[PDB]
């Protein structure tokens, strides 16, 4: 058994062993066997017996030369089968007979040469099959296609297909309901027979890197013409031979399908314009655009009925001046451009992520920055600065809203969050925020969850600021170098169920703050600096109280201190990770678990 | 220790007391009266200062219902050229001025707010006067 | 002597005492006097003579009615005069004899109606005249301004002049040598006779807010024709009667004159144009713009031959793009506008503030960016985020730098500094860096000043960084977070002196570190948390070093630390202020001075 | 153990050993060779993963003579729609392909750097391979 037992009577990986025969010292409820990189080259009759209950088979670069009639014959729970990098010569006509619960079929690079002879029509529940890198020259579906019922993925991508003629589809006229997922990306195309796609359905289609020139591309996409695809996705790699030009006519054939959802993946030419290009996909209901330059765009004012954007990884410079009316959803992250947000217009505006972008805000926050009402959602996380010189006046339906990591400035200025009556997830963690103004959260009514990690307060000393927020059941307040603190600050939180006050600056854990906090189950109180105890009034933890790490700290272990030492273990029954709350004091005893001194006097 | 009555909008009613020992007049009038919901119109003073108003700069207190803002620094005449022409007047030089203002942006709580603006000015810079501002106001 | 003591013998306040008369109970050796506001209104003959030796009067204010013949026969020495508001009737033909040594005479809103009267002609000492707020009507200077040759400002700002004739100079045409600098702000002009400055030449005018219309400056302008001043300033004030057009046109007329130095001080107007606007100024040698809004300019690319530009408070939006190639040095601070900094291209440039505009650079700093390579100074303090992605390639030369307060990106992700081999002066106080590379300050070889405060390190130990900076003298280090020490840091900084410790987080006060600090004089250690001492080789104190705060921390009073507590008096030769070195350990015994405590044990 | 040569510049020297227990080959070709001066050409590599690529990334730990810089993480593949070709592939997939590079802008001491480049891929993302990098540098 030089195998790997993963997951006893469960899952083996007896990868790369030098196996030249399948191992049988493996129990016979084994469900998942990786053999991959192995040297099997003969799969015949009824090669896998030992294991009747397997569902998942990786045979991964295995040499295997040829499979036999019923080399699986026993297997009736497999699903997944994978045989990627076989040098396959012979493939017996009933070689998949048995996996009659075969759903995921991977033969990627298996010099499988026509899908025409592939032994599979009988294997009706086959979801997905996956026959990529491989040297397929004619896209003609086989007609054992129709067996095939349960089929939503098929991976033609990386062969040689070169043209596509209108029988090459005829067996899909054939199957009303038939939910397609297809990608024939880096195949050498270069003609599509016009009126091929005249009412075929397809719910993806993934055409990237496929055409030669743009001439090549405008043309096949004209074969494309009469399609209807809910996803239809473009474009080309970053590795691999691009298009030299995409000019404003480029597109023209899309008018002539019905999509969906669009997608350009990537494109090595720079963008001119956007209106006259994706005039075509202005119908379309989600647009999306990864990795594509635009910096070439002088107007981003035109109005498509566009109600998803999706903008990422794009090189832009200015920031796009955005007035589509319909859209609803906005995703605008890490973009690789300008520094500078400006105004955008978007009345019918929901959910906003603009995220990781470097970008830097000179006026925080109102509704003439969006141009919406109904904002519920906000992400400007991962920015530069951030400065607060408007309290949402416009935005009062915000539930969400996360400006985690950005530097935020004018906190402490005014009730910034005043108008937030609604919101009620909140992030500020390391936002560098020096909180002075004990109104600082006014109108947070009800918030739910607070994380204002990473930040810090005036004198150290935690005020009274969270008496407004009632429903409040999260609050993160970590790494805020806090020393000391307000004994009525908690009072109100009734609903609070953890409360993090990690890596802070505490020296001396207290118990009396806490008397109130009903609902609080958790209390991280870790890697500070606790040992002492100001107030022997250790018994004010509330009753639902159940966990309270306090791991990691610089206890001492010195009878000085037994009064505190032994509540630790009076208790033992709330802590933690008891390994990890070494000594510190005694330069003799220190590394020994506080939960166990001999407490001699 | 008399409460002297500026004015009253429908947002606010304004007035202000010394906060210093010499309590020099002024005169402060505003056209039309400060609404906290965002307002714009001209702020006439009548002083005669006993100081330059060389370099002069508020240095603000202001105070929500008991809460405490930090200090604030607000610089009226930076010292060369500067944009209002009363920052040229002198020790006792009389100051009969207009100058304008507006704004607009910020929600307020309802309550009482109190603003101590201290006045400073002079090469040397000194005090030039200290008044307490009384703000009451009453949203929707 | 109801009057306060300022400089005992020597300066005396009696302001708004109610004195009726000049006091007479001070000291002749008095040298200032202030008796502003106080009801005097009667300065007859010989009315001070109890100051023999005064140098400046205040008589601001002092309802002075009349003052007669010899009001100040005795005060030979008296430089400073100042009747500020005061209501004059009578003016004896001889009030100001005995003047012998004035230099400032300051009559500003004095009921002045004319300057031919004023009885001031055999001053030959008067170095400024100051008669702005008064009635005057006529700029026709009088005669005895020959006798005045010491004259070198005159105020004749807020008065009733409406127009200049060509007589009114004719007394300038007569002093060769005559560093004038005159203002006429305030003054509702209107005409300025053609020819009138025909060979006049000031060293400084400002004309603000005097043209009721653009045609009525136009015109004036046009009358200022053939004048040759040295410094020339324009605009108006924000709280008075503005232009309500101000366009390529205005300016025209500055073509006919000869002006060294420019500046158009605040201007209600949006500006449109730049560069039709100033061509008449190309030639100046430092042009200025304060306050004034310049959004409306589309080309700030015109290559001017000015040599300092400076730009501060003004509204701009997009970032200028200037490209002055004579220009050396460049000032532009505190303006309310964008927040992207795009490059610039000053091939001359030398002197380089950027300061207090809320700027972002994506990408610092190579010469690229400022379009130089003789930059020697730079300050880029007060502005957004800066992130560092080149190590200023091209700016070799960099004697001056100033990060302060600019959070600052990437900074122990490679050797920002490594190519200054001759920066003298940085600071990146405040800058939110996290050092976490010990190669953070290599290059730095010249540096002699290193301002790194409000910051803070990884784990808060302090590493061997400085190892390379030898010429170091000054080295903040305060608000640092810093707990533990390298003892080997400081090590190679021999000529250091200054080394402020400020406000850390250090518990126990060492001594080894300072071993070979030859130099080191001062030594703050103050607002920390020391009180332990875990080495008592408390000697290793350079022998240089003179000063040596500890004020302010939470020492421990108790036998505990007796060998500690002791050290601190042994050498009280080097500490400062006592009087706030006091407990914090006795709950029974704190805030009595340490220097001061019964060591019974 | 046996350390391979990538290949030689006028500015560095680069070679490379393995970091982790399987050692699974790798053709590793630079044209033309890195000039830490700044330089752009073309990295060819002959690979095939014993887990899928999808979702790759280097954890990148540089060494300046002894000096230690933070972790970087540098993204090769977010996961959809990826902008190079090989993301896609599978855990026995032949992966024959060239990337281009270029870069220029900083400056660097001289010395000896070392940057072990640890990869990482799959669903449940586990190492793919690690590799130490030893790259000379003398500059001028
Ligand atoms: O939206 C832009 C705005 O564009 C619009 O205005 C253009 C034009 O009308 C501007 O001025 C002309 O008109 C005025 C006067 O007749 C107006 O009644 C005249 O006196 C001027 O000489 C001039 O001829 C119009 O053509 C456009 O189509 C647009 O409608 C502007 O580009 C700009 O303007 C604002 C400022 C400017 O920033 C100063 O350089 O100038 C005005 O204000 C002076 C006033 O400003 C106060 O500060 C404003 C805010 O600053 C920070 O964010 C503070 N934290 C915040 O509290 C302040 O609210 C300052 N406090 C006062 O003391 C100053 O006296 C001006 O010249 O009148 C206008 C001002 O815009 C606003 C305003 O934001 O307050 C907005 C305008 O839409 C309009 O509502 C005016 C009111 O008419 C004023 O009564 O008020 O920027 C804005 C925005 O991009 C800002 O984000
Ligand atoms: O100065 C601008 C620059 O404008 C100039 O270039 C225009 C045009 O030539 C751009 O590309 C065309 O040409 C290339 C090729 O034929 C060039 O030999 C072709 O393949 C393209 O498809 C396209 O047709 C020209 O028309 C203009 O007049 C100007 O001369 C550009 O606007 C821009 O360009 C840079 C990037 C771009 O940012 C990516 O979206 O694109 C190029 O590079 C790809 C390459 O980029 C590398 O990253 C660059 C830096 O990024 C950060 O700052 C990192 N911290 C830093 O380390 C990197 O140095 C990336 N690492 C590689 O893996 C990517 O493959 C490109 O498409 O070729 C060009 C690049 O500009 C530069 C460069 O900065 O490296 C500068 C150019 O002036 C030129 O010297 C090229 C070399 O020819 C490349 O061999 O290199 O932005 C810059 C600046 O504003 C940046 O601040
Ligand atoms: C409290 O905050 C700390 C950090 O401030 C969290 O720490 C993480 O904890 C996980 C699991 O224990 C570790 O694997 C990570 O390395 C820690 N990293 C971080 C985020 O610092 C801690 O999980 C938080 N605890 C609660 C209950 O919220
Ligand atoms: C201290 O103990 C708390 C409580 O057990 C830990 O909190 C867990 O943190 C993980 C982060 O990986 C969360 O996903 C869990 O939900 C938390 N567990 C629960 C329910 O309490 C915390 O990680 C510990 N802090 C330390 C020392 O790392
Ligand atoms: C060391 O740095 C500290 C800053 O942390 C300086 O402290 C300031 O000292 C002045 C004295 O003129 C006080 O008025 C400020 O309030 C202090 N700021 C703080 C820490 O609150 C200190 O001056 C520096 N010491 C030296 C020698 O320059
Ligand atoms: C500790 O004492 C030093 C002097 O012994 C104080 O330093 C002075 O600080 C002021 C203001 O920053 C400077 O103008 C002086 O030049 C400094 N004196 C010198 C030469 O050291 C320092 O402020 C004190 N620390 C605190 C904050 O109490
Ligand atoms: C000292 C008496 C002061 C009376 C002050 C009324 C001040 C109004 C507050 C300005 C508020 C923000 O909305 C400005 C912008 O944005
Ligand atoms: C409960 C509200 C208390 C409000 C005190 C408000 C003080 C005014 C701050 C204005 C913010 C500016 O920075 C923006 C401009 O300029
Ligand atoms: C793991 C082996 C890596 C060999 C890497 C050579 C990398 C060159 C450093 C890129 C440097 C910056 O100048 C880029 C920009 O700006
Ligand atoms: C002594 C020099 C050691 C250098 C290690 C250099 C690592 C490369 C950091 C590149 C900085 C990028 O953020 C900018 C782009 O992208
Ligand atoms: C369809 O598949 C069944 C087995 O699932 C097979 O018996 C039948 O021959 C196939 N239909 C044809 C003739 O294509
Ligand atoms: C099939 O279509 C349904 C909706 O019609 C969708 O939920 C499902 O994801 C699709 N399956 C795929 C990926 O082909
Ligand atoms: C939380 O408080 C809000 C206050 O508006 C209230 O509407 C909500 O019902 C509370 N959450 C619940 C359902 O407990
Ligand atoms: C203040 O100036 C105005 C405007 O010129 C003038 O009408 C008024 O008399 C002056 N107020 C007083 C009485 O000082
Ligand atoms: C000039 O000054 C002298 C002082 O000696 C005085 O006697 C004479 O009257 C003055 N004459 C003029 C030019 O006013
Ligand atoms: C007089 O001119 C000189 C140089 O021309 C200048 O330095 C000086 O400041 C001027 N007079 C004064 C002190 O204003
Ligand atoms: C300061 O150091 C520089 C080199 O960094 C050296 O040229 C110069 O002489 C030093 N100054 C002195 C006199 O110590
Ligand atoms: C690698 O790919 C190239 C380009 O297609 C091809 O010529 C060669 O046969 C391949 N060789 C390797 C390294 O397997
Ligand atoms: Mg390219
Ligand atoms: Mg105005």
């Amino acid at each position: 058994e030089p195998c790997v037992e993963v997951v006893p009577n469960i899952t083996y990986q007896c990868m790369e062993l030098n196996f030249y025969k399948i191992p049988d010292n493996l129990p016979f409820s084994t469900k998942n066997l990786d053999l991959s990189f192995n040297p099997l080259r003969h799969l015949g009759s009824y090669s896998f017996f030992s294991f009747p209950e397997l569902q998942v088979l990786d045979l991964s670069r295995c040499e295997i030369q040829t499979i036999e009639d019923g080399a699986y014959q026993s297997l009736s729970h497999l699903s997944t089968l994978i045989l990627t990098g076989n040098p396959i010569q012979s493939l017996a006509l009933g070689a998949f007979s048995g996996l009659s619960s075969l759903q995921k079929l991977v033969a990627v690079e298996t010099n499988l040469a026509s899908l025409e002879n592939f032994p599979i029509g009988h294997l009706k529940t086959l979801k997905e099959l996956n026959v990529a890198h491989n040297l397929i020259q004619s896209f003609k579906l086989p007609e054992y296609f129709s067996n095939l019922t349960n089929l939503e993925h098929l991976d033609l991508s990386s062969n040689k297909i070169q043209s596509i003629y209108c029988t090459d589809l005829r067996v899909l006229h054939q199957m009303p309901l038939l939910n397609l997922s297809l990608d024939l990306s880096l195949n050498p195309m270069n003609f599509i027979q016009p009126g091929a796609f005249k009412e075929i359905r397809l719910h993806k289609l993934t055409l990237r890197n496929n055409f030669d020139s743009l001439n090549v591309m405008k043309t096949c996409i004209q074969g494309l013409a009469g399609l209807e695809v809910h996803r239809l996705v473009l474009g080309e790699f970053r590795n691999e031979g691009n298009l030299e030009k995409f000019d404003k006519s480029a597109l023209e054939g899309l008018c002539n399908l019905t999509i969906e959802e669009f997608r350009l993946a990537y494109l090595d030419y720079y963008l001119d314009d956007i209106i006259d290009l994706f005039n075509c996909l202005t119908n379309v209901s989600s647009f999306s655009l990864v990795s594509v330059t635009i910096e070439r765009v002088k107007d981003f004012s035109y109005n498509f009925g566009w109600q998803h954007l999706e903008l990422v990884n794009c090189k832009f410079g200015q920031f796009p001046t955005l007035k589509l009316k319909s859209l609803k959803r906005l995703t605008f992250t890490s973009n690789k451009g300008g520094n500078a947000f400006s105004e955008v217009d978007l009345p019918s505006l929901e959910f906003l992520d603009l995220s990781r972008n470097g970008l830097s805000f000179k006026g925080c926050c109102s509704q003439s920055d969006f141009g919406t009402t109904s904002l519920k959602y906000l992400d400007l996380s991962f920015n530069g600065v951030i400065t607060m010189s408007s309290n949402f006046l416009g935005l009062e339906q915000l539930e969400h809203l996360d400006f985690q990591h950005s530097n935020l400035k004018q906190m402490s200025e005014f009730s910034v969050f005043l108008s937030l009556r609604n919101l009620i997830y909140l992030d500020i963690s390391h936002t560098h925020t020096r909180v002075a103004f004990n109104g600082i959260f006014n109108g947070l009514s009800s918030l739910e969850v607070l994380k204002m990690a990473g930040n810090s307060f005036q004198e150290n000393f935690l005020p009274d600021i969270f008496t407004e927020l009632r429903n409040l059941t999260f609050l993160d307040l970590s790494q805020c170098q806090l020393e000391q603190l307000s004994p009525t600050a908690f009072n109100s939180l009734s609903s609070l169920q953890v409360l993090n006050m990690s890596h802070n600056n505490f020296f001396s854990l207290d118990t009396f703050p806490y008397k109130c906090l009903n609902s609080l189950q958790v209390l991280d109180y870790s890697l500070n600096h606790i040992m002492t105890s100001k107030k022997q009034e250790l018994q004010h933890f509330p009753s639902s109280l159940a966990f309270l790490n306090l791991t990691q700290n610089d206890f001492a272990c010195t009878c000085e201190h037994q009064s505190f030492l032994q509540w630790i273990k009076d208790q033992r029954q709330l802590l933690v990770e008891v390994e990890r709350m070494e000594c510190a004091t005694p330069s003799d005893k220190q590394g020994m678990p506080v939960l166990s001194l001999n407490i001699t006097c | 220790q008399k409460q002297y009555w500026v004015c009253n909008s429908s947002d606010a009613s304004i007035s202000y007391t010394y906060c210093d020992k010499m309590q020099y007049p002024i005169s402060i009038n505003v056209n039309p009266c400060i609404e906290l919901k965002g307002s714009k119109g001209l702020l006439h003073i009548f002083y005669i200062p006993r100081r330059d108003l060389k370099q002069l700069y508020f240095n603000l207190y202001i105070t929500v219902n008991t809460m405490n803002l930090p200090k604030r620094k607000e610089v009226i005449c930076r010292g060369s050229d500067d944009d209002y022409s009363f920052c040229r007047a002198l020790k006792g030089e009389t100051v009969n001025t207009t100058i304008s203002f507006s704004f607009k942006g910020i929600k307020f709580s309802k309550g009482k707010y109190k603003c101590v603006v201290e006045a400073i000015s002079g090469s040397p810079e000194e005090m030039l006067f200290c008044l307490e501002f009384v703000i009451l106001h009453q949203p929707n």
